[PDB]
């Protein structure tokens, strides 16, 4: 009956919400913890939807732990789990992305995030191309060498974690802004 | 010295590897000499390599990938060289193919692409490519490009115009297996066109 | 019982990335990855270690052994390499969850915890 999402958002805020036609218009209650032998709290930060409790807020202060959860019907629970919480990692979206040209190359920049084993990853496209090509790395600064000046470029960039260190059910970032380029210039459309 | 050298392929066929060993002089007498593995192994201490012409070959599930082995030359029970390696450090990949280059008349570029089978297998899937290209004239002149994909974009400004090239394309492991280059995949011909 | 301090943690590192990480998944396959509850923590990598040991060859309930699958295999053979003096309702699956998430923490030491 329940269905649950969770998402760790860049290290910073733990998001888990709900779904339940049976307990709706009905607020359901949040208690959770971060080890096995502690007692459990309840949340402090509700997400609402058409007037009832869909979710919780916690600040999970960059720590890597599992998080066990349970969900109520007040002191009845109604969906309990536990989870290692950066399995859920977003990590955030590419901000201060610079280019830099030099003839027929680019070398893409932007800030790097706090934690590691990222994956940095710039796409790209010309008019010419049917689908986008790219290029990711483990710093943000990819040089990408053998593009034509004479083109225009369409570009974009995001953050994903490593599978073996994080696992396979995180979320990419969000692309940052598209940019377009023709001869070591910015542009409009493309 | 009775010096050889090694290469492994990791999921050759299906989930089992390779092991093959060659010496380094080519004039040597084979008649008498018989390679053995021990170490690293699954379940075993050591196995045998098969006499197949001038090779020595292994094929099996029981490589444990953990560790150095230790092949040595024997002549029945006494060893006359020994040389401790890891298999995941001797790794040369399966050879690319599908090679082919498509002139783009809008673009004035060649757009080259590739395959590789180390995508579909499990653990040596990461590579590092590399493209050789040159005018099929030349002798020594082959411009060398190294890539994690499989495709790869040349201008026709930055060509010899109406001239014949060649282009080939090679694989080295990367991510945590090292070995050596591939064999080259078959070479592909294509004429750039003349300047109008 | 035994103090995983001394192991070479960057050699069992590459062990994991290389293949061992690879006969998790093949042993977990068939299985919705997001449909297991973790409850093994850890936090240093001699700590991560321990759990490891304990986990593939100390034989639970639900689980008779696990020492005959081919990562637990590579797992006593990095141990007896890289750590000095190391002496050495079919819920498995359930188990080897446990055992992945050691393994992917044992990546992660500069992340802090409560
Ligand atoms: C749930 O909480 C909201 C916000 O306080 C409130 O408007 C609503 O009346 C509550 N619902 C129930 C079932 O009492
Ligand atoms: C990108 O990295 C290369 C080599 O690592 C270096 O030459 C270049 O300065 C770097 N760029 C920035 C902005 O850090």
């Amino acid at each position: 009956g329940v269905q649950i999402q969770i998402i760790y958002f860049n290290l910073e805020t733990v998001q888990v919400t709900w779904q339940a036609s049976k307990y709706s218009r009905t607020n359901l209650t949040f208690h959770y913890r971060f080890n096995g032998d502690e007692a459990y709290d309840q949340c402090t930060n509700y997400l609402l939807q058409e007037g009832h409790t869909s979710g919780c807020l916690l600040d999970a202060e960059q720590r890597d732990d599992i998080l066990y959860f349970s969900i109520r019907n007040g002191t009845h629970p109604v969906f309990t789990a536990s989870r290692w919480m950066v399995y859920y990692l977003k990590p955030s979206s590419p901000k201060h992305v610079r280019f830099s040209w030099h003839q027929d190359a680019v070398t893409v920049t932007c800030s790097d995030l706090s934690y590691g084993d990222l994956l940095y990853e710039v796409q790209y496209r010309s008019p010419f191309d049917t689908e986008w090509q790219s290029k990711q790395e483990n710093t943000c600064n990819v040089t990408i060498e053998g593009l034509d000046a004479e083109k225009c470029y369409s570009f974009w960039v995001r953050v994903k974690a490593m599978e073996d260190v994080y696992g396979p059910d995180t979320y990419p970032s969000d692309w940052s802004e598209v940019t377009c380029w023709q001869r070591g210039e910015i542009r409009d459309a493309c | 010295d009775y010096s050889f050298s090694c290469y492994s392929q990791l999921e050759v066929n299906g989930s089992q590897h390779s092991l093959t060993c060659a010496f380094e002089d080519p004039d040597v007498n084979i008649t008498n000499l018989e390679f053995e593995i021990c170490g690293a192994l699954v379940e075993v201490k050591c196995l045998n390599f098969r006499k197949l012409q001038e090779i020595y070959f292994i094929e099996t599930k029981k490589f444990l990938l953990i560790g150095k082995s230790n092949i040595c030359v024997k002549v029945g029970e006494k060893s006359l060289t020994c040389k401790k390696i890891d298999l995941t450090t001797i790794v040369k990949p399966e050879a690319p193919f599908d090679l082919s280059v498509v002139y783009r008349e809008g673009a004035n570029d060649f757009v080259v692409t590739f395959n590789t089978s180390h995508l579909q297998k499990k653990y040596v899937k990461v590579l590092m490519h590399d493209v050789a290209y040159r005018q099929e004239k030349d002798e020594n002149k082959w411009t060398h490009v190294n890539l994690s994909s499989t495709k790869l974009t040349l201008l026709q400004r930055k060509l010899q115009p109406a001239a014949m090239y060649e282009i080939k394309v090679r694989s080295i492991p990367d991510h945590y297996f090292k070995g050596f280059w591939s064999e080259w995949s078959p070479s592909y011909y294509f004429r750039t066109p003349e300047i109008n | 019982m035994y103090d995983f301090t001394n192991c070479d943690f960057e050699k069992i590192k590459a062990a994991y990335l290389s293949t061992i990480s690879k006969d998790l998944i093949t042993y977990m396959s068939g299985t919705k990855s997001t449909e297991f509850n973790n409850t093994v923590s850890c936090s240093n990598r001699p700590h991560c270690l321990t759990e490891i040991q304990s986990l593939t060859f100390n034989p639970t309930a639900g689980c008779a052994s696990l020492a005959k699958e081919m990562f637990a295999m590579k797992t006593k053979a990095a141990l007896a390499i890289w750590c000095p003096g190391y002496s050495e309702t079919n819920k498995c699956l359930e188990q080897v969850s446990q055992l992945q998430g050691l393994w992917r923490r044992f990546n992660r030491p500069l992340l802090k915890q409560q």
